């Protein structure tokens, strides 16, 4: 039974991205080893960041929830931002093809990191738990919250973005930054379920999506 | 997952003869008695709804393992269901089972998993199949998993007896009598084997006699001409092991001069705790004009005058050599040919109350307590002061006032002796319980001292096993329809992303139509 | 390797510690609630393999290799054929790792001599001079130090706090260090065979002449570098080795020298041969 779920949960979390891979014409690129580049600057982007906060950031000793701690974390999170921005220029073609290499990337180096583990030893485990499904759900949600950043930092980084869309696109880089800080001080202040946790998450990073998607068709087509 | 302490049944072999449960590990799912296959199953089962037939079912159909959940208050439990359980624990020990059987305290989280498991068991069959797959999907398992390894023999178990002495006016050669209790608690589980009727009691008389007379034998005036010996025997309920060793130890040592020649008679004192019977167990029927029937005499004597409550009677067994185990601790004197009787309020040693883990201090009334010593110790003073020939009369009790019993020291003696098991495989040489009992008898005892018997090592008498106490961790499974319907979710939903990156077109091009309408509006 | 990645557990006083400093890293970072704090313990644990000192060897790794790549290249013609136009690389590290081979050797048997002489003869003023040995268990597996004599100032300071307590051992260390690779580095060439007027000779053998030069003008041409290159390189491999010991690189300055020096050096005769 235990290696039964864990293969479910293994399969939910990896098939979207190689989805994602195929359907998005990436294969045709053989865009396989730039991906495997963006996982690598995702890599060390990671350790920056972690190297970063250990050398300024003291742990807080109180016991309530750390809200400055959390709010520091989600302003790290802007190196994460950066490192798109960087694979996105060192990675040549058209927009759509950057931005995807960029997330498939990105996404799947943190699935690795971040999932794998977990799954491997938690969900072979006797007991079983609904958060294995859900971290495997949620890798799918992260994927497009990636995707959403990706072309975010893609749409401020056009040279021919006009002004008036350029304080959209903050505000979107702005909220998607800080959406994880968001999320969990609104799960601890109403003791959310895990399930409506990751609905909430759901919800908010398709709302992410679909404002992006709208900017970014605007965006497109003032140029067409 | 939710852990909580199991108690294993005994596993021991006496005379190469094997008993108990011989598997202490567990791997399998917790099922109630109600579910139709127990096989490679742990069956849950309350105390109150245990009945042997059920556990001979159960070992039947060769479950995984069993658990018998214990109500918190052995007072509380209604004593019928105690003394049916009572009759049936000398017949599960007797019956060697390979599965293991484990005893756990009630706890509401076991509670909560026991009647979630026994609504599982009973929804099987009262629903059509495909009910029957939806709910065995959304119901919780439970697996239940043993921490503790797998037993092991006890090689060098050792068993310690304590006595003590006080001599009389006149030397060591004085005759001498014995009194004799064994301290070990015996029942299914050794860790819940508290034992304080059996034998407690007759441990708490012998301390309350070794007072009294060591009180009786400071002062001169009041010193007998009677040597006194107080054994505290270990092993009683493993074929008075600690008995026996003592017995070779004295006799077969020529310096050991006590024993040899100047025994009066041996006293054993069990189960004297509770009951308004007394039954007085002989091999032999005394002799007219021995010692012993002196002593017989004077215990009818000043049952009926003094205690006319009491019901006195003698029982006589012959002793049976063939058999492994025998009867009363006197037995094992009387095949030495030392004068000895038992002294019990049970008719007989085969009753369930006398080797059972419901033996608990709340069994034992303090005031039946008190009345037996008063009547033990006024019969051995008068045997030992020869009263009745003296002229004093029956009905006046010689331990009034100064030498009156102390009932909040019995109360306290049994309270100390039932706070811990006393199971002989876990009474350790260093144990607390005998280095406390050496100090009390040392304190009105002289010459107090221990002897320590070993199973040997070619024909071990006895041996005990480890993994008596265990931790039991009940984890939380799902059933293996329930994955498979979560593939076939999990496919579905693969198919309807691979579906809409697919048509995202759609999406994309629905997008562009609605912001030109906006731009144009 | 086994000091990055150990999976062996040392039983620290407050704790089970895995050995390896990537290992602890993440188990500390799994089993603590701080993860910050876990982190900062990793990156400057005291007992204990750190990533601070894994980045130091790191960044000593690419350091050395940039500076093994430093080369004069002096341009030979093939005499007998036209147009054929090969460099003869004079490496800024002209005489290898031989120069710390030879130094470490020597540091190495006067380690040996001055230990046996002071377990041997206590309390003789030579024996005392060549060094006087001491167990320091501070907190750590028993680690005999020199705390006297020569071997005293040979001996690598562990640390820029022990420098800073004791500056004249750690200025003698240096200028010892230094002094000996450079001497080394110009006795290896004569002794070796690789003075310009040998590889002169092997280019003679090989037919290969430098353009408008004779084969004497070569020699003095070659002469002009390479005694300095292999002063000047052996310099700098000693500063290279100090700078790594005072940075704490994991392996020892001198290993990771070698290390990097002799993996290019095999990659080299890999080329060559394929």
């Amino acid at each position: 039974m235990t290696l039964f779920h864990f293969g479910n949960c293994f399969a939910l979390a990896y098939f979207p991205y190689f989805i994602t891979y195929k359907c998005s014409g990436l294969s045709e690129y053989n865009a396989f080893w730039k991906c495997v580049q963006a996982g690598v600057t995702y890599l060390f982007v990671q350790l920056c960041k972690m190297l970063f906060l250990a050398t300024f950031f003291p742990t807080w000793e109180g016991g309530i929830y750390d809200f400055i701690g959390e709010f520091m974390k989600a302003s790290v999170d802007v190196a994460d931002l950066i490192g798109l921005n960087l694979v996105m220029s060192r990675n040549a073609g058209k927009g759509e093809y950057k931005i995807m290499v960029a997330a498939l990337g990105w996404a799947t180096a943190e699935l690795i990191m971040s999932r794998c583990i977990p799954l491997w030893v938690g969900a072979r485990g006797i007991e079983f738990d609904w958060k294995y499904i859900q971290m495997s759900i949620d890798s799918n949600i992260s994927l497009v919250h990636y995707i959403v950043a990706s072309a975010q930092v893609w749409m401020i980084t056009r040279y021919d973005l006009y002004h008036t869309f350029r304080p959209a696109v903050l505000l979107l880089m702005f909220l998607s930054v800080y959406k994880a800080f968001v999320m969990e001080t609104f799960v601890h202040l109403c003791s959310l379920g895990s399930w409506t946790a990751l609905l909430a998450r759901a919800v908010v990073t398709g709302l992410l999506a679909l404002s992006t998607l709208a900017l970014y068709v605007a965006v497109v087509n003032v140029h067409s | 997952a939710h852990e909580f302490t199991v108690y294993r049944m005994q596993q021991y072999d006496l005379q190469g003869q094997p008993y108990g449960t011989r598997n202490a590990v567990l791997n399998t799912e917790a099922r109630t008695i109600d579910a139709d296959v127990l096989s490679r199953r742990c069956v849950l089962m309350r105390l109150l709804d245990f009945s042997y037939e059920q556990y001979q079912k159960a070992l039947r159909q060769s479950a995984g393992a069993v658990v018998i959940i214990l109500p918190r208050a052995m007072a509380a439990v209604p004593q019928d269901v105690i003394r049916q359980f009572m009759e049936t624990e000398p017949e599960m020990l007797a019956m060697e089972t390979v599965v293991p059987v484990y005893f756990a305290v009630e706890d509401e989280a076991l509670l909560s998993i026991y009647e979630q498991t026994q609504a599982a068991s009973a929804a099987q069959g009262s629903a059509s199949a495909a009910e029957v797959l939806l709910h065995t999907a959304t119901a919780n398992g439970f697996q239940m998993v043993t921490s503790g390894v797998q037993s092991k023999a006890v090689s060098d178990w050792l068993i310690t007896s304590v006595e003590g002495r006080l001599t009389g006016l006149g030397g060591e050669d004085l005759p001498t009598i014995v009194i004799v209790a064994h301290y070990d608690a015996f029942g299914v589980a050794p860790w819940l084997s508290h034992g304080a009727d059996s034998n407690g009691s007759g441990i708490s008389v012998l301390l309350e006699l070794a007072r009294l007379f060591s009180r009786l034998y400071t002062y001169k005036r009041t010193h007998a001409a009677y040597n006194l010996l107080f054994f505290a025997s270990g092993g009683g309920k493993f074929n008075y092991q600690g008995t026996k060793r003592w017995l070779e130890d004295n006799l077969d040592h020529t310096d050991s001069s006590l024993l040899q020649d100047n025994v009066a008679f041996v006293l054993c004192l069990d189960t004297v705790g509770r009951g308004d019977s007394l039954h007085l167990h002989v091999s032999k029927p005394p002799r007219e004009g021995t010692l012993q029937h002196a002593f017989l005499r004077e215990l009818e004597a000043v049952a009926a005058h003094q205690f006319p409550e009491v019901r006195f009677s003698m029982v006589h067994k012959k002793i049976n050599l063939a058999e492994d185990i025998l009867a009363w601790e006197h037995e094992r004197f009387a095949i030495r040919r030392l004068p000895a009787f038992t002294l019990s309020h049970l008719e007989s040693h085969r009753d369930g109350q006398r080797s059972s883990i419901m033996d608990v201090r709340s069994r034992v009334d303090s005031k039946t307590l008190t009345r037996n010593t008063r009547l033990i110790a006024e019969a051995l003073t008068r045997v030992i002061y020869n009263l009745t020939e003296k002229g004093t009369p029956p009905d006046m009790p010689v331990f009034t006032e100064q030498m009156q019993i102390q009932q909040e020291q019995l109360d306290s003696v049994m309270d100390w002796l039932t706070n811990q098991p006393r199971a002989a495989q876990l009474v350790d040489k260093d144990g607390t319980l005998l280095s406390t009992l050496e100090h009390y008898l040392s304190r009105y005892l002289k010459e107090v001292k221990q002897h320590h018997i070993k199973a040997d090592k070619r024909d071990p008498e006895f041996v005990f096993y480890d993994q008596l106490k265990q931790v039991m961790n009940a984890y939380r499974v799902k059933p293996a329809i329930f994955d498979l319907l979560l593939a076939v979710c999990i496919g579905a939903y693969l198919g309807m992303a691979y579906t809409a990156v697919q048509h995202f077109d759609l999406l994309y091009k629905t997008v562009q139509r609605l912001l030109v309408k906006a731009k144009t509006q | 390797v086994w000091k990055a990645f150990s999976p062996t557990t040392v039983n620290t006083g407050r704790g089970m510690e895995f050995e390896g400093a990537i290992i602890a890293l993440f188990h500390l970072l799994a089993t603590r609630t701080d993860k910050v704090r876990a982190l900062r313990e990793a990156f400057y644990r005291q007992n204990l393999p750190n990533l601070m000192n894994l980045i130091a060897t790191i960044f000593v790794f690419a350091v050395v290799i940039y500076f093994q790549g430093f080369r004069v290249d002096l341009p030979i013609k093939s005499a007998r054929y036209r147009g054929q136009y090969n460099t003869y690389p004079i490496k800024l590290f002209y005489t290898s790792n031989i120069p710390i081979i030879l130094q470490s050797a020597l540091v190495s048997n006067l380690y040996v001599i001055s230990q046996m002489l002071s377990a041997r003869f206590s309390g003789n003023l030579l024996v005392s001079l060549l060094g006087t040995w001491s167990d320091t268990s501070s907190g750590g597996p028993a680690r005999a130090y020199p705390v006297g004599g020569l071997c005293h100032y040979l001996s690598p300071p562990e640390s820029f706090g022990s420098v800073l307590e004791d500056p004249v051992h750690a200025v003698v260390y240096i200028v010892f260090m230094l002094g000996s690779c450079a001497f080394f580095s110009k006795t290896w060439i004569e002794v070796s065979g690789s003075s310009a007027k040998d590889v002169a000779k092997q280019l003679k053998e090989q037919q290969m002449v430098m353009r408008g030069h004779r084969e004497t003008s070569m020699v003095h041409e070659l002469n002009r570098y390479i005694p300095t290159a292999a002063a000047f390189g052996g310099l700098c491999i000693g500063a290279l080795s100090v700078l790594a010991d005072f940075l704490g690189a994991i392996g020892s300055g001198t290993g990771i020298l070698l290390a990097v020096t002799i993996i290019y050096q095999y990659f080299e005769i890999f080329v060559k041969e394929q």
